[PDB]
């Protein structure tokens, strides 16, 4: 299986820079130019550019010419990205990707990288269990106060995916993010309920069991 | 650089029924055009390359046409887990471009929510804010009134919803509607309630607790 995984999350503060890796599995590195595309919050895909790894020959679309420099460490069989100078208009998900010939097309894409910019601090979320007072029961965990985005919410450590809803964070009036996750169960009583938050951008790691 | 304009952003099309994504190119591009799939949880799939060829494991019910500028991605027959944003890409010239995007809505049968209320944890209150969360699992249709009442006093402004993307399999969707209060605020007031009303529903549905009975 050919792979590419992306550094996690990054808060980042007006004017200053940030690098972010695509660490490539399951290929000849070499073999293969890397491309690089930037999501803004609810929009479209631009490209940013490409790399040839064999020599290192670069090639950016002239938007992002004075904003990222690609590079590639060939042992480490790793594609870099440097966004330089940065403002609330990078913030976005930036994602990289493989080109194959049959006939260029991104045939393998990464699965992206949230860059938030803003001079507003890191903050770790409170999690609160979410517990009743008719066939199924319900129960979750608030995630409240956190910034910025995103969170990860698993249930029992990856074991609980069914029936599992988290909801997308809400920015509330004091500017920080706010989201529950939430499970079913036909009613329950035999198994426990342990939601497991991460904010890599505060390396917080919380479980919450939920007393049923 | 070549604009790629897909005009229709939103498209709502039934299970079993064949859909049609356009892309036009501001000039033509001689069939050098891609699709992409975007699931809701960001994770993007090759579909088709050059313009009619499938990507390996991609569904025989995506096929790609058209030929210079006016390019279609058509679904034969319509599942589950085709909701999606579809998205087209040139490689005529540098800098590739993309199509602004075609969000897939889902039609099935309608199906109303099942309705849950929390009271706030102990260990919120203690910090001097409460959260009351109202949770709609499973519904279809998207539109769905949720009024809360304290003490029989419809609520405004003090509450903010979120909603899921449509569920892969059932094509469904939930909500959460939260209730944020002052821990003094809550203190004041003994019942706690949201009221649904939902097309599945022939009356509208209450779910409440007893602050102090929990």
């Amino acid at each position: 299986e050919v792979q590419l995984q992306q550094s996690g999350p990054d808060l980042v503060k007006p004017g200053a820079s940030v690098k972010i890796s695509c660490k490539t599995s399951g290929y000849t590195f070499t073999e293969y130019i890397m491309h690089w595309v930037k999501q803004s919050h609810g929009k479209s895909l631009e490209w940013i550019g490409g790399i040839i790894p064999n020599n290192g020959g670069t090639s950016y679309n002239q938007k992002f010419k004075d904003k990222a420099t690609m590079t590639v460490d060939k042992s480490s069989s790793t594609g870099y990205m440097e966004l330089r100078s940065l403002t609330s208009e990078d913030s976005a998900v930036y994602y990289c990707t493989r080109r194959e010939v049959y006939y260029y097309a991104l045939d393998y894409w990464g699965q992206g990288t949230l860059v938030t910019v803003s001079s507003a601090s890191t903050k770790g979320p409170s999690v609160f269990p979410l517990a009743p007072c008719e066939s199924t029961a319900a129960l979750g965990c608030l995630v409240k106060d956190y910034f910025p985005e995103p969170v990860t919410v698993s249930w029992n450590s990856g074991a609980l995916t069914s029936g599992v809803h988290t909801f997308p964070a809400v920015l509330q009036s004091s500017g920080l993010y706010s989201l529950s996750s939430v499970v079913t169960v036909p009613s329950f009583g035999t198994q426990t309920y342990t939601c497991n938050v991460d904010h890599k951008p505060s390396n917080t790691k919380v479980d919450k069991t939920v007393e049923r | 650089d070549i604009q790629m304009t897909q005009t229709t952003s939103s498209l709502s099309a039934s299970l079993g029924d064949r859909v049609t994504i356009t892309c036009s190119a501001s000039q033509g591009i001689n069939n050098y055009l891609n699709w992409y799939q975007q699931k809701p949880d960001g994770t993007v799939k090759l579909l088709i390359y050059y313009t009619s060829s499938l990507h390996s494991g991609v569904p025989s019910r995506f096929s790609g046409s058209g030929s210079g500028t006016d390019y279609s991605l058509t679904i034969s027959n319509l599942e589950p887990e085709d909701i999606a944003t579809y998205y087209c890409q040139q490689y005529s010239n540098l800098p590739y471009t993309f199509g602004g995007g075609t969000k897939l809505e889902i039609k099935r049968t309608v199906a109303a929510p099942s309705v849950f209320i929390f009271p706030p944890s102990d260990e919120q209150l203690k910090s001097g804010t409460a959260s009351v969360v109202c949770l709609l699992n499973n519904f279809y249709p998207r539109e769905a009134k949720v009024q809360w009442k304290v003490d029989n006093a419809l609520q405004s402004g003090n509450s903010q919803e979120s909603v899921t993307e449509q569920d892969s399999k059932d094509s469904t969707y939930s909500l959460s509607s939260t209730l944020t209060l002052s821990k003094a605020d809550y203190e004041k007031h003994k019942v706690y309630a949201c009221e649904v009303t939902h097309q599945g529903l022939s009356s509208p549905v209450t779910k409440s607790f007893n602050r102090g009975e929990c």
